[PDB]
């Protein structure tokens, strides 16, 4: 099914696959009560993860893989995926991270948790970068699926025949998502040159996201 | 901690 | 700005000419002696990487503070992409140096090293399967230098705005160069955009390996 | 070697 989709179809599938936007447990009518930043963020991350799994099943190509590899992809990607979602919804709120529509946090709330401000700044810098680029919703959903499919692909087994087939299938779906990205850009008026340039810009941001995710795990594990 | 993640994912992918 | 005036052919030449020398190791293992040999090599390569960075178009236009920062963020990625490139014609093996060629069982000599060896081998395989060309390699290595620290300068400062703009413009030139190599080699537009995406997606795997590497190295100290 | 990296980088760039 996945390799037979046209670009318009792929975009639709991805838009339709989106998980719900979640609200925090924070009650802004009780601002002087004891609230735990990490508690609230943890509660949110854990509830998003439940929805992320169901979203992964709706990404074309994903359920064609074995169960073990489906698990592995999410295990390697989940924090990147949380982070790119944060960054996307934070685009229209410069200087702030919109963890939830009722939990919009200023940069300086990073300082409330030891070692968190560095990662906040990195998240804010990424949100800025999307803003400066006018990242479109269609492009965002393509990027989020690339993350899922690409982050664990290099660390399966290797020299086994099954992995060869699994990787081949992922690479073919990734090729389809690239075609889709280029198609959005061409449809929006960009020159070939401008198309390849923007595609490169977007994919180079993905390695920053990988970096943030690794720094994040490192910070989380240490709590 | 790392077990709790695998459990969650395995639950979600199956039903 | 010399860098933004270059044609694709000129960029490729500059990058090919910039290449550092291929170093030999000083080479019955242990964790200590192998790490000794690999440390010696990494440190000597780093001296040459610095000189190489100065020859990458755009790089010396940046401030000294940012030149430092870029290399500080990128150096292990750059060592790793070099390794993986020279290992391409040696499946199952990593060619740290022409006289130092190691398989995954020697990885096991150092606690926590095999996982990263396997990742490096998987990347070298991937380049083999793609027939990565030397011209493409030199472009990817410069992208790593210029891209890895660009998001973590200061921000909301006027100077940083100017620095990032300059880096983005050079990165656009290197993209144009990659597409040019592909178009010259016969690929369709579709095949061009697809290969470009494939190459840049591999860069996030290299970032990941570098972060895992730092994590492993720090834990020996 | 977190301090020794930056110095090694610094010396190589200015010479
Ligand atoms: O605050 C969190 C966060 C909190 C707890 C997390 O994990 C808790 C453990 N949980 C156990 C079951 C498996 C899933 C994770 C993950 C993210 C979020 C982030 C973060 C930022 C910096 C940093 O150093 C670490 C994390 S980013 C983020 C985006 C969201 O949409 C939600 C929460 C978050
Ligand atoms: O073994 C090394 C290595 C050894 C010591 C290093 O650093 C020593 C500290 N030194 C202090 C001064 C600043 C520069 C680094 C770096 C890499 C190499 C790598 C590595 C692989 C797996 C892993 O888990 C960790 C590292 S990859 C690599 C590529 C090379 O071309 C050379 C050495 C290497």
């Amino acid at each position: 099914l996945a390799l037979s989709l046209t670009a318009d179809q792929m975009v639709s599938a991805l838009l339709d696959a989106e998980p719900p936007i979640l609200y925090s447990e924070y009650d802004p009518t009780r601002p002087f009560s004891e609230a735990s930043m990490m508690g609230l963020l943890t509660n949110l991350a854990d509830r998003e993860l439940v929805h992320m799994i169901n979203w992964a099943k709706r990404v074309p190509g994903f359920v064609d893989l074995t169960l073990h590899d489906q698990v592995h992809l999410l295990e390697c990607a989940w924090l990147e995926i949380l982070m790119i979602g944060l960054v996307w919804r934070s685009m229209e709120h410069p200087g702030k991270l919109l963890f939830a529509p009722n939990l919009l946090l200023d940069r300086n709330q990073g300082k409330c948790v030891e070692g968190m401000v560095e990662i906040f700044d990195m998240l804010l810098a990424t949100s800025s970068r999307f803003r400066m680029m006018n990242l479109q919703g269609e492009e965002f959903v393509c990027l989020k699926s690339i993350i899922l499919l690409n982050s664990g692909v290099y660390t399966f087994l290797s020299s086994t025949l099954k992995s060869l087939e699994e990787k081949d299938h992922i690479h073919r779906v990734l090729d389809k998502i690239t075609d889709t990205l280029i198609h959005l850009m061409a449809k929006a008026g960009l020159t070939l040159q401008q198309q390849h340039q923007r595609l490169a810009q977007l994919l180079l941001i993905l390695s920053h996201i990988r970096h943030m995710s690794n720094k994040g795990m490192e910070h989380l594990y240490s709590m | 901690d790392a077990f709790q993640l695998r459990q969650l994912i395995l639950r979600g992918l199956q039903d």
